[PDB]
């Protein structure tokens, strides 16, 4: 039996993420295909650039404790030289 | 060991590999998705005799 893949349930566009600058057109997987028919490896997910509307005031501070590293981590007490 | 070859291959669609925040990345993403769907469902043993 040449079972096809019913694998295109589309969803509605969600709100744009201002800080990440991405959209969330959604999808889902329903049918694989048990027999030698059409193989369907279509991955779930879709992205899109979007003009941000929020100021994106949320940000990660440099732990407010000690010397900041070049990547984002911090010295606790003795991570010096 | 000098020259190996593939045995098992885990698969992933190409339209997920397109770089984000490009000129028209999202529309090109869904466009290539429709293209690969039309490719995989266009010509095969299913359509032949």
């Amino acid at each position: 039996s040449h079972i096809d893949c019913r694998m295109s349930p589309w969803s509605e566009w969600s709100q744009c993420d201002p800080c990440l600058r991405q959209m969330f057109r959604s999808r889902s997987i329903e049918v694989f295909g048990q027999f030698n028919g059409k193989r369907c490896t279509d991955a779930v997910g879709d992205r899109r650039q979007c003009v941000p509307t929020e100021p994106c005031e949320d940000a990660e501070d440099d732990c407010g404790n000690d010397f900041q590293c070049s990547t984002g981590r911090c010295i606790k007490m003795r991570l010096r030289c | 060991n000098d020259a190996p070859v593939l045995i098992s291959q885990k698969l992933s669609p190409i339209y997920n590999l397109v770089p984000v925040k490009m000129k028209n990345a999202h529309l090109k993403k869904q466009n290539l998705e429709r293209a690969i769907e039309d490719y995989i469902n266009e010509f095969s043993v299913r359509k032949c005799h």
